[PDB]
């Protein structure tokens, strides 16, 4: 669900 | 009290590796997103690494594949394994608790930060400081001279933290010798001169030196 | 690759006056969740950053009323309604949306009346002379503004490239500065003379000031 660092990369 | 206290760090030769520690209080490091933010000398704030409760890890491009964020559920600690260190890495490292779970909607900023531990990448060996007294004679001033050390930082206090107000510890100055040097001063009443013990406690972490000097008239 | 641009780098404010720092993002820190993801942090000199405002506009637990964050989309503004002497430090803005990036920072300075330095001069310690070096140290304590001339004169004859200074950060109680200048000599040269003097010019002094001693 965490594709990267930051809020913008949460599915 | 809720806090982060970090440790480790110090002087470390280029290429070498080094582990920064950081331990929580009154909350679980396994139950929050955690971040490592550094700050190069004089320069500003740079994010370095994040470890999500939701298992995962991601790194700033500048370091990725050299640093590692681990936690320890039993030791309640956050760790930053730093491998193959370039001079570009020497800075002050802050671990911080990002009080947020993107799972739910909520977010509450970098809630808690650590005091910040210093890392110095360098070829050169350590050197601990000479401490010398700055001696006085309404009100008067006395102090300590902390000469010829490396690397920064060095921590100065008076009467083991007791004496704070009227105290001024100056920024270190770079000497022609490659070695840092600073002075720390206090202004006190000329009357308590003849009757009050003024000792300054100099502590230079990476050289394992630790000095308490009695400044007197 | 979100980039933040802070304005201005520095600004001086009198306590009571309002201040206002600006942050400008490369993209919109507005997320589809109906929120603005931008923070404001204070880094008081030699401390860890402390949170002021999260979610663009929400002040954290403990932060004083006087701090308020506004803005939306890509333009943002931290505002202190009434500055205090202790609001001095560096203010950074951070976005936690695409990676984690910070503004260049903004140095807030306090304005206050002229304050003249009280001056102290320190002859080298016997302890240090027994090591072949001699440091003559000069203190300028609690003055404003920050600029000050410190001129060393040995046997009334001034030096050059011989001393070096260091200045404290602005104090958070009385918004003052303090200053250390250090005349470094060989033990050799130090014995060759008898009167050492420290001559400071500063805005709060009508005429210059000297403190000196004898071997």
């Amino acid at each position: 669900i965490h594709i990267g660092p930051g809020r913008a990369f949460y599915t | 009290e809720v806090q982060l206290v970090g440790s480790g760090g110090g002087l470390i030769q280029p290429g070498g590796s080094l582990r920064l520690s950081c331990a929580a209080s009154d909350f679980s490091v396994s139950e929050y997103y955690m971040t490592w933010v550094r700050q190069a000398p004089g320069k500003g704030l740079e994010w370095v690494a994040v470890l999500y409760k939701d298992g995962s890890q991601f790194y700033a491009p500048s370091v990725k594949g050299r640093f590692i964020v681990s936690r320890d559920n039993s030791k309640n600690s956050l760790y930053l394994q730093m491998n193959n260190l370039r001079g570009e890495d020497t800075a002050v490292y802050f671990c911080a608790r990002e009080n947020a779970d993107y799972g739910s909607d909520y977010y509450f900023g970098m809630d808690v930060w650590g005091q910040g531990t210093a890392v110095a990448v360098s070829s050169a060996s350590t050197k601990g400081p000479s401490v010398f007294p700055l001696a006085p004679s309404g009100t008067a001033a006395l102090g300590c001279l902390v000469k010829d050390y490396f690397p920064e930082p060095v921590t100065v206090s008076w009467n083991s933290g007791a004496l704070t107000s009227s105290v001024h510890t100056f920024p270190a100055v770079l000497q022609s010798s490659g070695l840092y040097s600073l002075s720390s001063v206090v202004t006190v009443p000329s009357s308590s001169l003849g009757t009050q013990t003024y000792i300054c406690n100099v502590n230079h972490k990476p050289s394992n030196t630790k000095v308490d000097k009695k400044a007197e008239p | 690759d979100i980039v933040m641009n802070q304005s201005p780098p520095s600004l001086a404010v009198t306590p009571g006056e309002p201040a206002s720092i600006s942050c400008r993002a490369s993209q919109s820190l507005l997320y589809s969740d109906g929120h603005n993801y931008l923070d404001w942090y204070l880094q008081k000199p030699g401390q860890a950053p402390q949170l002021l405002i999260y979610l663009g506009s929400t002040r954290a637990s403990g932060v004083p009323d006087r701090f308020s964050g506004s803005g939306s989309g890509t333009d943002f503004t931290l505002k202190i309604s009434r500055v205090e002497a202790e609001d001095v430090g560096v203010y950074y803005c951070m976005q936690p949306l695409q990676s984690y990036t910070f503004g260049q920072g903004t140095k807030l300075e306090i304005k206050r009346t002229v304050a003249a330095p009280s001056v102290f001069i320190f002859p080298p310690s016997d302890e240090q002379l027994k090591s072949g070096t001699a440091s003559v140290v000069c203190l300028l304590n609690n003055f404003y503004p920050r600029e000050a001339k410190v001129q060393w004169k040995v046997d009334n004859a001034l030096q050059s490239g011989n001393s070096q200074e260091s200045v404290t950060e602005q104090d958070s109680k009385d918004s003052t500065y303090s200053l250390s200048s250090t005349l470094t000599l060989s033990k050799a040269d130090y014995e060759k003379h008898k009167v050492y003097a420290c001559e400071v010019t500063h805005q709060g002094l009508s005429s210059p000031v000297t403190k000196s001693f004898n071997r």
